[PDB]
DNA sequence: ATCAATATCCACCTGCAGATTCTACCAAAAGTGTATTTGGAAACTGCTCCATCAAAAGGCATGTTCAGCTGAATTCAGCTGAACATGCCTTTTGATGGAGCAGTTTCCAAATACACTTTTGGTAGAATCTGCAGGTGGATATTGAT
DNA sequence: TCAATATCCACCTGCAGATTCTACCAAAAGTGTATTTGGAAACTGCTCCATCAAAAGGCATGTTCAGCTGAATTCAGCTGAACATGCCTTTTGATGGAGCAGTTTCCAAATACACTTTTGGTAGAATCTGCAGGTGGATATTGAT
């Protein structure tokens, strides 16, 4: 019986913006959710992208666009800048 | 010296501030499973549930009927009224696209 | 082989004082002698779509049991996407 | 062979790529999947993680309480105009709502 | 002189426009809009035809729709005007 | 520009709506709705011809947009 | 022979199925799935075009045009909820004057 | 090329209303309905297959996607011909 | 509560422009003949959870009383928004170039797929650890009074 | 101003729930080979964009007044507040066993591939439907009794 789950890198993250901070059960389901709809949401726009321009690939692009077109404003920019920070640092 | 007594409108604006400021479910447990597992038998017999199943749905019908009284309300304010009737339900669910 | 007794007139469990609850976390502070009896129609309205299409996705499954997740994925399929009760 | 790293390692990230990548194989949503992208979503889901959990727990200290529950989540995302928005038709267990009376309800 | 009474034109209108399904907005400030708003995402665009028709007959179908819900605000106050505060609350409960 | 939107072209929406009577502030508050409606279907459409790599707005990038915020359009495919 | 034919459709079965197979949906599908479909599809496209139909026999036109569609469409109680959020172009809305507002 | 449901449509047309015809633009609000339809029904199909970890779609999954999203008698003549031409077909 | 006068709507008309239907050519898509693999159903079986009940304590639902205050009904006029006439300018409609893009096609370097082998990060369960739920009690703030 | 009441605000500890520890192993990573694809280069028409021009009809403006909205006012009956009563919910735990998961096996059903046959998209020809205006009767509105 092997279940997997986001629960350890939302608490690593949580550790890294809230140092002395903990998180219920409840919470943590709750964040969950959250990272499997949003995953959902991207990963979805993106197959739709990659479809509509007759691509059968889905790049760094199609996520990026798949952002643009799912998130408000600010948060659109500021997501953008850290996947294409992580993509240029993976690159190298 | 007569009983004290609070003026019609003190205790529920003292109740809204009570249940804002809060998070537990409003509807009764038992009853509400009870409501759950009527409804399903007459689409499917013979059927069991996750307790987390019968907690999901009363976190969506809760979190459904608290929203419908937001815009019920600001319904009945618009009619410049201060009490919510069914035509306010009726109006807002019209407007959802419900109805 | 020890059946409950059986269900009937569950939607009155939903009682004014629950109702009146509700529509003060909602923000309402005057309530309508009638408006319970209409809460109470649509709140079954609501329960039935959500429960009706969990059973579907039971039924598909080919379970007897209907998970958390079915209930997850009714309300999703219905514009209500409820967060916390996934795996 | 050369010593293993991990593609999270690589990526400066907290957030499993491998993982990620995989889901994004078996989801069907693409014949084949770049090598970048997993990257790049692993760092959004990353992020947005983030600033959902900043918020939530300033909510928390705000109430003097050190522990993020689902009440905090819920204040943090609606206080927030875009994480409002994104998360526009959520619901949020246990998270109950904003503290709001309409001024016409109010005393004189 | 013939003068009809304040109502029955405006009946009139409703019966003639709700009968028909041209577009209701001219066609050359639509457009002019378009790219103007357009210019603030991208530069250098252009639109195919189509586009400019999709987006008002999109943009008209919002607009009538977005008055039945005000017209149902204003009627629910006992008025037959509508105003600012009608299409706001018909926004409001639409969630936008 | 949204100027260009005149009273009467509201009046006629208006009507189509099934709208009697107006007032006389509406013009103006139906401008900024409107406006608010065109910038993100077309802040849509425009990230859509963007990732085609084009410059030109196609229909289906509206069609697209108009979809994705909920609102389908039939007869632009 | 084509699968169409063998299932007494109009509607492509074969088409059905390369789009089911190209459009990222499942890795596998099944030989009923796409007759299935193609079978509900022309099923509803049918229902539209006989009401739509007899819109156009009431305007006393030959030819169908999205007038009718939308007529056809929000005068039918579960088509008009099927496509509750769908525009359709160059419909128009249904005749509809709220009480109050008329005379008398 | 480009493909659409076009000369289906004109069919069914021609089946239902042999006399009627139907102008471009009525016969685009159907190709996009035709479409709209597919994909409403082949993504719910999907998603069924994927949450029973199942790696094909069939006739099951659409049938119990049509369930799902078309309401009442709509739901239940298309199930019906569904299945008619399943079974017309299989044999 | 009808009438006479008047204005607009709504079939119905014809002629012919143009929108639809018909046609024919031809890549591209479906079909087909075989070969081969595999997903998942069937049959098991172990062992979680689920259904139902039981007791007891007390939280909460119900029914009642009654009066404050709300919704509903009504009155009235000021000023807004409708209707209509008038004449100006913006949009519509049409012509003409041509520059910018889509849209295609070819071919390798680069990218991704996927199998095999190997290693380690992720998980489940056990062991620790510790917020905060309630329980207490007093300060402070709000309320409604006669 | 007070009496009455509710809410706020520290303070306290124990234990239910959260975090950390441990160690096995599922799945990610390394490596090598096979297969697909992205883009630079070189094209070709084809839609748009820019520009010019006339003229039509739609819009802007000004006037008059009808009637709608909002304010003021009055009242009766409904809903909120408070309280006793006692029901049934909540909490905690027992007892069976229904039904999920987990494994293993093996065909019916699906994919793969090479090649032919059939079909659907396209653009111009051939048909034939709407529509642009114009008529006359039906219908509906207005002002006067
Ligand atoms: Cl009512
Ligand atoms: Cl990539
Ligand atoms: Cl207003
Ligand atoms: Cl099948
Ligand atoms: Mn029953
Ligand atoms: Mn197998
Ligand atoms: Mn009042
Ligand atoms: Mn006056
Ligand atoms: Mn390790
Ligand atoms: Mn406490
Ligand atoms: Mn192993
Ligand atoms: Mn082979
Ligand atoms: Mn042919
Ligand atoms: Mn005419």
């Amino acid at each position: 019986s092997r279940k997997e789950s986001y629960s350890i890198y939302v608490y690593k993250v949580l550790k890294q913006v809230h140092p002395d901070t903990g998180i219920s059960s409840k919470a943590m389901g709750i964040m969950n959710s959250f990272v499997n709809d949003i995953f959902e949401r991207i990963a979805g726009e993106a197959s739709r992208l990659a479809h509509y321009n007759k691509r059968s690939t889905i790049t760094s692009r199609e996520i990026q666009t798949a952002v643009r077109l799912l998130l408000p404003g600010e948060l659109a920019k500021h997501a953008v800048s850290e996947g294409t920070k992580a993509v240029t640092k993976y690159t190298s | 010296k007569k009983p004290h007594r609070y003026r019609p409108g003190t205790v529920a604006l003292r109740e809204i501030r009570r249940y804002q400021k809060s998070t537990e479910l409003l509807i009764r447990k038992l009853p509400f499973q009870r409501l759950v597992r009527e409804i399903a038998q007459d689409f499917k017999t013979d059927l069991r549930f996750q307790s987390s199943a019968v907690m999901a749905l009363q976190e969506a019908c809760e979190a459904y009927l608290v929203g419908l009284f937001e815009d019920t309300n600001l319904c009945a304010i618009h009619a410049k009224r201060v009490t919510i009737m069914p035509k306010d339900i009726q109006l807002a669910r019209r407007i959802r696209g419900e109805r | 082989k020890r059946h409950r007794k059986v269900l009937r007139d569950n939607i009155q469990g939903i009682t004014k004082p629950a109702i009146r609850r509700l529509a003060r976390r909602g923000g309402v502070k005057r309530i309508s002698g009638l408006i319970y009896e209409e809460t109470r129609g649509v709140l079954k309205v609501f329960l039935e779509n959500v429960i009706r299409d969990a059973v579907t996705y039971t039924e598909h499954a080919k379970r007897k049991t209907v998970t958390a997740m079915d209930v997850v994925y009714a309300l999703k399929r219905q514009g209500r996407t409820l967060y916390g009760f996934g795996g | 062979r050369a010593k293993a790293k991990t593609r999270s390692s690589r990526a400066g990230l907290q957030f499993p790529v491998g993982r990620v990548h995989r889901l994004l194989r078996k989801g069907n949503y693409s014949e084949r999947v770049g090598a970048g992208a997993p990257v790049y979503l692993a760092a959004v889901l990353e992020y947005l993680t983030a600033e959902i959990l900043e918020l939530a727990g300033n909510a928390a200290r705000d109430n003097k309480k050190t522990r993020i529950i689902p009440r905090h989540l819920q204040l943090a995302i609606r206080n927030d105009e875009e994480l409002n928005k994104l998360l526009g038709r959520v619901t949020i267990a246990q998270g109950g709502v904003l503290p709001n009376i309409q001024a016409v309800l109010l005393p004189k």
